[PDB]
RNA sequence: AUCGCUUCUCGGCCGGCUAAGAUCAAGUGUAGUAUCUGUUCUUAUCAGUUUAAUAUCUGAUGUCCUCUCGAGGAC
C-alpha cells in the first residue's frame, strides 16, 4: 500500500515537514545526520514543492541521512519518495 | 633457515617444516582466507606478508602457541593481522632499513611504478595522535572524486591495523582555516602536527 | 602492531591524458591521470621542458577521463569519472595551486561495477550535455548550463536505460546548437544466452546507435542503428556544423570505417601493412587510441597500431558529402 | 532486485552464476588499471587488445549453454 | 548467552545489537569477536517471524560490512545449491544482500569450479604467472 | 546411482542422504568440499523448530565476566511497602550505588570465544571440546590420583577399546600434561 | 551384555560423572541412575545401555577398574 | 553394522556412512587404499634408495 | 523380669468494637508473531501431482462366459 517510487535521483534537496522532521528515512531513526536527501521533481514538482516525502505537508526542513544507512550505501539508490500505491495525489 | 612457506595461487600460505630424519613434509599450518597471492615476505619467524594479485597487502602471524613438530581442511590456523587495499599490484615484498641510521620497515613496490614502505609504530601516542589526523581529516577533507577513503583501503578486505600516511600528509594543502581549525580539534598547531608528521617519514625514510 | 604506510616514488604510469586551457591561458594544461593519482603539467612553448604544476592523489581508482568547455568559453573543466557512483566535475584555481571539488552528484553504487556507471565517458563539443556510461544497462546524461553568473550548474540527470546491452565504447558527436548526439557501440547477448546451439556466438554484429538527447523533451531516445560489419574497438568524432563533415570514424579489425548518417554512405579503407612482416599473418590489427588535431585552418586525425604505426587519416569531401578517406604514413 | 543484474534465486543454474561471476570478473579487470596491465604484461599485447579479446569473451565465456 | 535462545526476542534484539555495533567498530581491527558472534548470530538463519528474519537480515548486512564479505560467502557457498527449497530461498537471499553491496569485491572469493564438457569453467586470467 | 557418485569427489564423505536428490549433485559435490567454507545447520529435517527447554531449564541465569566481578558493582545491587515508594519520592535519598568514577575509568582500560572453523547448533555445548582421555577435576578427587588414570593401566592389559578405536592414551601409543591423559 | 548393573557408589556422584566416566572406556549411549524423590538421595547403582554388544564385552573385561568415592564399583552384564 | 564393514575388510569410519549394498563400498574402499639415490655413474637418479642400498651390500 | 493404668520428664513429626468501619483505575486502531487448550488419519495396493525424502492431494479394486456375493471353466 506504500511503498519507495525508486525513479533515477536528481539534484532536488528533499523536504520534511513538521512531524517526520527528524526521520533519516530508511532506518526510522534519528541519530547522526550526516548527508543529504535528493528526489527527482518527477517525485517533487508542484505541489509537492516543498512537500513532506511522507505525509503530503509543507516541508519545513530538509531530511539528512545516518551513518548507518551511509556505510551501507542504501542513500544511493531510487529517489526514496514514499508513494502510496494510490496516486502521490 | 628452519622452516618453508609455500605461498598457493589461490588458497595462500601453507606453513611447512621439513623433518630432516623421516625427510618428510609437514604441512601444520593454513590460511583461513583464500588469496591469490604474488609474493611473500618475513617480517620475522612468525609472520609473513604477501601481496594480492589484486594488490592487497595481508599480514598474517602465527600464534605464540604453534605446534612445530606434527603428524574444515585443517588442524591449527594462523589469524590474519593485517589488510591493507594499495590499490595497486605488489609483484615484490622486501623488508630492510632504507637509510643507515634508521629504523627497520618493510618495503614494497608495484606495478604502477610507485615505491612505498610499511612502518612499525614504537609508541601509542604517535599511535592516537594519527588516528585522530585520519579520522578529523576523512571527514572535514574527504578524497578528491567523492569516494571515500576508508572504504577504499578496505576496498577487498577490512582495514586491520594501518594508519594512511599519504591522508594524512595532505594537512600541508588544506586551507588555513581548515588546518588550524582541525589542528584545534587535534588541541595541537599547524607546526606542531607538521613536524610531528615529518617525524615518521624523516626518521625511517627521505 | 600497526604499520604506518608512506610513499616514497609515486608512480610513474600514465594511463589518461586530456589537454586543455585550465587558467585561461592560451598555454595548454596537460592533465595526465596515473594510476591512483590525478596529475597536472605544464610543457613550455620554447624549451619543452615539462613543469609538473600538481600532483594530487584522489584515494579512488580513476576509471575515465575527459575535458570540456562551456560553448565559446574562456576556460576548460575537468570531468572526473570514478570509481565511485559520483561523477564530480573540478576546475583548477591557478592561483591556489590546487584543485577546487565543483560539482559532486552521486548516480548508484561503489567500486567498479557492471552495471554502474563512470566506466566510459563522453561530453559535447558544445559542452551543453555531458554523457556518462557503465559497460552496461546504465548510461546517463547530466545538462550543463552556466548560471546567471556564468558560473556551471549541473542539471538532473537522464536515463538511456537499454536492457541485456554491452558498451563498448562512447564518443561524443558534433552537432552544432542541436539536439545533441551520441555515438554508443553497442552489443546484445540476449541473442546470445537463449541459443543453446552457439549460432549466436557468431553471426551476431555489434550494433552502432546513435542516441539524440533532446533538450525540450528533455529526454534521452533512442534514434539511429546500423548493424556494424565487424567489430571496431573505438570510435572517432568528426567535426561537423562549419567545419569538416558531422560524422564518427570507427576503427575496426583491419580496417577503419567513417560510418554516418544523413545519406552519407560508409566508407572503409583497410589497415594498411608494412611490407615483408615477420609476424604471423593470423594477428590481425586494431588502433589503440586517437588524438585529433584540429585547427581553424584544417584537421586531421592521428591512428596508431599494436607495432606503433601513426598514420594521418584525412578526408576527402564533396561539400559536406564524404566521398573517400586518404591514409598517409606518418611516423612510429 | 530482479532490474539489478546478477541477481539469484532459488532455481538459479550453475551456468548462469559462474557466467555471472565471469562477466563481474571481466568488468573489474576492465576496471583496474593495474591487474589489466599485468595482463598485458604475461601474455604479450597491447591494453587495447586485450579488453577487445574480453569484450569478445563477455557474451560467451564458457561457451554454449545447456 | 542472549543469542543463544531463551525465547526468539532475545535472538532478535540481540541480533539488532550485532548490527548496531557492527557498523560502529567498522575499520577498527577487533573483527575476531565479530566474528566469534557471527558463529551464534548463524543458526537463526532459518525462520518464519517476520520480525526476526528481517531483524537477522540487518544483523547480517552489517557483519557484512564489518568482518568483510570473504568470510559471509564462506557462510554462504554451500546453502546456495543444496537439495531443499528452503534452504535455497534463503541462502540465495542472503547471497543476494551479499552480492548487491561490495559486487566489485567478491572477485576474488569465488572458489576454483572444475569446467564440464560443453563450458570451461576455469577462469583462467588468475593463473596468469610472470 | 548415490553409490557411483561418491566416487569422483575427494572428501565424498560430504554427500550424505537427501545429496542425492539435488538438482546439481555434481557440484555440490564439489562444492561442499571448499577447503575454508562451514558446514549448514542441522536443524532442519528436525521438525522440532530448532529448540526446546529441555537442557534449558538447567542453565544459569548468568555469569558476568571477571574484568566486571572484580569491580564490586555486583554486591551493591540487591523490598518496599508503597507507601514507601511514595514516601521514597518525597523523602528522596540520593547517591546509593556511589561508584567510584576511577574504578569505572580503570577496569575496561587498565584491565580490559572460538575461531571461524566452529558454528552452534541446537543441543551442543559441553561434549565435544568428557572423552577417553579427557575427564573433569571434582572425580580426579573422588579418583584421588596425584597429578594416568589407573584403569588406563588396565587399558595396557585388556586392549584398546572397541567403542572408540581411533583411540590414543598416554603412555601406551600415546607418548601427556594437567588433566588430559589421552587423546 | 549392552547393559551394565553397577553397585557401590556415594550420591555426590550423579549422572554426569557416570557419564563422563563410563565413556572414559567407551561412550554409555542410554544412561540410568535412579534418583530416589522421598529422601532425594542415591542409593548407588546404575544400568548402562551401549551402541551394541562388543562395546560392552570389552566393557566387562576392562569395566570393574573404576573407584568412586576411594570405595569400589560393581560392573556386570545385563 | 561396524562389525559387518569392518570384518568384511572396508573400515569402519564416517566415509561410508551412506551406502547400503555390500559391493559398491567395495570399489569405494578400493578407492581409499618412491626416491632417487643417485648411482656413480650419473644414471642412478632413476635408482630407488634400497636399490641403491642392495648395490651397497653389493660394491 | 512381664502385663495394665496413672504422674512427671524428654526426643521425633510438629490478632478486640463500630454504619461488613468507610471507599474501590478498565484507551484506541493498523499489521504481525508467539504460547496454552480442544478435536481428527491402523487403509489395504497401485497410477499421477507434490516433497530434500517423507508427508499431503488426486483416481479405481486381473479379464471373459454360465448358474443361483458364491461356485465352475479358459486362459
Ligand atoms: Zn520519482
Ligand atoms: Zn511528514
Ligand atoms: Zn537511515
Amino acid at each position: 500500500d506504500l511503498i519507495f517510487c525508486r525513479k533515477q535521483a536528481g539534484v532536488a534537496i528533499g523536504r520534511l515537514c513538521e512531524k517526520c522532521d527528524g526521520k533519516c528515512v530508511i532506518c526510522d531513526s534519528y541519530v547522526r545526520p550526516c548527508t543529504l536527501v535528493r528526489i527527482c521533481d518527477e517525485c517533487n514538482y508542484g505541489s509537492y514543492q516543498g512537500r513532506c516525502v511522507i505525509c503530503g505537508g509543507p516541508g519545513v526542513s530538509d531530511a539528512y541521512y545516518c551513518k548507518e544507512c551511509t556505510i551501507q550505501e542504501k542513500d544511493r539508490d531510487g529517489c526514496p519518495k514514499i508513494v502510496n500505491l494510490g496516486s502521490s495525489k | 633457515g628452519h622452516r618453508v612457506i609455500v605461498s598457493d595461487v589461490q588458497e595462500s600460505f601453507i606453513w611447512v617444516r621439513y623433518k630432516r630424519n623421516e625427510n618428510q613434509l609437514i604441512i601444520f599450518a593454513d590460511d583461513t582466507y583464500p588469496r591469490w597471492v604474488t609474493t611473500a615476505s618475513l617480517l620475522d619467524y612468525d609472520t609473513v606478508a604477501g601481496a594480492d594479485k589484486f594488490g592487497n597487502i595481508c599480514v598474517v602471524r602465527l600464534p605464540p602457541n604453534t605446534n612445530d613438530e606434527v603428524d574444515n581442511g585443517a588442524s591449527q590456523k594462523a589469524e590474519v593481522i593485517m589488510n591493507y587495499h594499495v590499490g595497486e599490484t605488489v609483484l615484490s615484498l622486501q623488508k630492510t632499513t632504507l637509510i643507515p641510521g634508521g629504523s627497520e620497515s618493510l618495503v614494497y613496490t608495484t606495478l604502477s611504478g610507485g615505491i612505498g614502505i610499511l612502518v612499525p609504530f614504537t609508541s601509542h601516542e604517535d599511535h592516537d595522535f594519527f588516528q585522530h589526523v585520519e579520522m578529523h581529516l576523512r571527514s572535514e577533507h574527504p578524497p578528491l572524486c567523492g569516494r571515500d577513503h576508508l572504504s577504499f583501503r578496505s576496498y577487498y578486505f577490512p582495514v586491520k591495523n594501518v594508519i594512511d600516511g599519504d591522508l594524512c600528509e595532505q594537512f600541508n594543502s588544506m586551507e588555513p582555516n581548515k588546518q588550524k581549525n582541525v589542528s584545534e580539534e587535534l588541541d595541537r598547531t599547524p607546526p606542531e602536527v607538521s613536524k610531528k608528521l615529518e617525524d615518521i617519514r624523516t626518521r625511517y625514510a627521505f | 602492531m600497526f604499520l604506518y604506510n608512506l610513499t616514497l616514488q609515486r608512480a610513474t604510469g600514465i594511463s589518461f591524458a586530456i589537454h586543455g586551457n585550465f587558467s585561461g591561458t592560451k598555454q595548454q594544461e596537460i592533465v595526465v591521470s596515473r594510476g591512483k593519482i590525478l596529475e597536472l603539467l605544464r610543457p613550455d612553448p620554447n624549451t619543452g621542458k615539462v613543469h609538473t604544476l600538481l600532483t594530487v592523489e584522489v584515494f579512488g581508482v580513476i576509471r575515465s577521463l575527459m575535458a570540456f568547455r562551456l560553448t565559446g568559453g574562456t576556460k576548460d573543466y575537468i570531468v572526473v569519472g570514478s570509481d565511485s557512483g559520483r561523477i564530480v566535475i573540478l576546475e583548477y584555481q591557478p592561483s591556489k595551486n590546487m584543485f577546487e571539488k565543483i560539482h559532486q552528484e552521486t548516480f548508484g553504487k561503489s567500486g567498479c561495477r557492471r552495471i554502474v556507471p563512470g566506466q566510459f565517458l563522453a561530453v559535447d563539443p558544445k559542452g551543453r550535455a555531458v554523457m556518462i556510461s557503465a559497460i552496461e544497462k546504465q548510461k546517463l546524461v547530466y545538462i550543463l548550463n552556466r548560471d546567471a553568473a556564468a558560473r556551471l550548474t549541473i542539471s538532473s540527470p537522464l536515463e538511456a536505460h537499454k536492457a541485456n546491452t554491452l558498451v563498448y565504447h562512447v564518443v561524443g558527436v558534433d552537432v552544432g546548437f542541436e539536439n545533441p548526439m551520441f555515438a554508443c557501440l553497442e552489443m546484445d547477448y540476449e541473442e546470445a544466452d537463449n541459443d543453446p546451439t552457439g549460432e549466436a556466438a557468431a553471426n551476431t554484429q555489434q550494433t552502432l546507435t546513435f542516441y539524440e538527447l533532446d533538450l525540450g523533451l528533455n529526454h534521452v531516445v533512442r534514434k539511429y542503428s546500423e548493424p556494424l560489419e565487424e567489430h571496431g574497438n573505438f570510435l572517432i568524432t568528426v567535426p561537423g556544423g562549419s567545419d569538416g563533415p558531422s560524422g564518427v570514424l570507427i576503427c575496426s579489425e583491419n580496417y577503419i570505417t567513417y560510418k554516418n548518417f544523413g545519406d552519407q554512405p560508409d566508407i572503409r579503407c583497410p589497415i594498411p601493412r608494412r611490407r615483408n612482416d615477420l609476424d604471423d599473418p593470423e594477428r590481425g590489427m586494431i588502433f589503440v587510441c586517437s588524438a585529433t588535431h584540429k585547427t581553424k585552418s584544417m584537421f586531421f586525425f592521428l591512428a596508431q597500431t599494436e607495432q606503433g604505426d601513426i598514420f594521418k587519416i584525412t578526408l576527402e569531401t564533396d561539400e559536406d558529402m564524404v566521398t573517400e578517406i586518404r591514409l598517409k604514413y606518418f611516423d612510429t | 532486485q530482479s532490474k539489478y543484474i546478477g541477481t539469484g534465486h532459488a532455481d538459479t543454474t550453475k551456468w548462469e552464476w559462474l557466467v555471472n561471476q565471469h562477466r563481474d570478473s571481466y568488468c573489474s579487470y576492465m576496471g583496474h588499471f593495474d591487474l589489466l596491465n599485468y595482463f598485458a604484461i604475461a601474455e604479450n599485447e597491447s591494453k587495447a587488445r586485450v579488453r577487445f579479446n574480453l569484450m569478445e569473451k563477455m557474451l560467451q565465456p564458457c561457451g554454449p549453454p545447456a | 548467552d542472549a543469542l543463544m535462545d531463551r525465547d526468539l526476542v532475545h535472538r532478535q534484539t540481540a541480533s539488532a545489537v550485532v548490527q548496531h555495533m557492527s557498523l560502529g567498530v567498522y575499520g577498527f581491527g577487533c573483527e575476531d569477536s565479530l566474528n566469534h558472534l557471527l558463529n551464534y548470530v548463524w543458526p537463526n538463519v532459518f525462520e518464519t517471524s517476520p520480525h526476526v528474519i528481517q531483524a537477522v537480515m540487518g544483523a547480517l548486512e552489517g557483519l557484512r560490512v564489518a568482518i568483510g564479505p570473504c568470510r559471509m560467502l564462506q557462510y554462504c557457498l554451500q546453502g546456495l545449491f543444496h537439495p531443499a527449497r528452503k534452504v535455497r530461498d534463503v541462502y540465495w537471499k542472503i547471497y543476494n544482500s551479499i552480492y548487491i553491496g561490495s559486487q566489485d569485491a567478491l572477485i576474488a572469493h569465488y572458489p576454483r569450479i572444475y569446467n564440464d564438457d560443453k563450458n570451461t569453467y576455469i577462469r583462467y586470467e588468475l593463473d596468469y604467472i610472470l | 546411482t548415490v553409490a557411483e557418485l561418491k566416487q569422483l569427489v575427494a572428501r565424498p564423505d560430504v554427500v550424505e542422504m537427501h545429496d542425492v536428490t539435488a538438482q546439481d549433485p555434481k557440484l555440490l559435490v564439489h562444492l561442499k568440499a571448499t577447503r575454508n567454507s562451514v558446514p549448514v545447520p542441522r536443524h532442519w529435517c528436525f521438525k522440532r523448530k530448532y529448540l526446546q527447554g529441555k537442557r534449558g531449564i538447567e542453565k544459569p541465569p548468568f555469569e558476568l565476566p571477571d574484568f566486571i566481578k572484580r569491580t564490586g558493582i555486583q554486591e551493591m545491587r540487591e523490598q518496599k511497602t508503597m507507601k514507601s515508594k511514595m514516601r521514597e519520592k518525597v523523602r528522596p535519598k540520593m547517591g546509593k550505588i556511589d561508584i567510584d568514577y576511577q574504578k569505572l575509568h580503570d577496569a575496561f582500560f587498565k584491565w580490559q570465544l572460538t575461531i571461524h572453523g566452529d558454528l552452534y547448533y541446537e543441543g551442543k555445548e559441553f561434549e565435544t571440546r568428557k572423552k577417553p582421555g579427557d575427564l573433569s577435576d571434582e572425580l580426579r578427587i573422588s579418583l584421588g590420583m596425584p597429578v594416568p588414570p589407573p584403569w588406563l593401566i588396565a587399558m595396557q592389559r585388556y586392549g584398546p577399546p572397541p567403542s572408540y578405536p581411533n583411540l590414543k592414551i598416554p603412555g601406551l601409543n600415546s607418548p601427556l600434561y594437567g588433566d588430559v591423559f589421552g587423546t | 551384555d549392552a547393559t551394565v548393573y553397577v553397585g557401590g557408589l556415594d550420591e555426590k556422584v550423579s549422572e554426569p560423572l557416570l557419564w563422563e566416566l563410563f565413556l572414559q572406556a567407551g561412550p554409555v549411549v542410554n544412561t540410568h541412575m535412579p534418583k530416589d524423590r522421598v529422601t532425594g538421595q542415591h542409593q548407588g547403582y546404575g544400568f548402562v545401555e551401549f551402541l551394541s554388544e562388543e562395546d560392552a564385552d570389552y566393557a566387562i573385561k576392562i569395566m570393574n577398574m573404576i573407584k568412586l568415592y576411594g570405595k569400589p564399583i560393581r560392573v556386570n552384564k545385563a | 553394522h561396524a562389525h559387518g564393514m569392518r570384518c568384511l575388510g572396508i573400515p569402519n569410519t564416517a566415509h561410508f556412512a551412506n551406502v547400503t549394498q555390500i559391493e559398491d563400498a567395495v570399489s569405494l574402499w578400493a578407492k581409499l587404499k618412491d626416491t632417487e639415490e643417485e648411482y656413480e655413474d650419473s644414471s642412478g637418479n632413476v635408482v630407488n634408495k634400497k636399490t641403491y642400498e642392495d648395490l651397497k651390500r653389493q660394491g
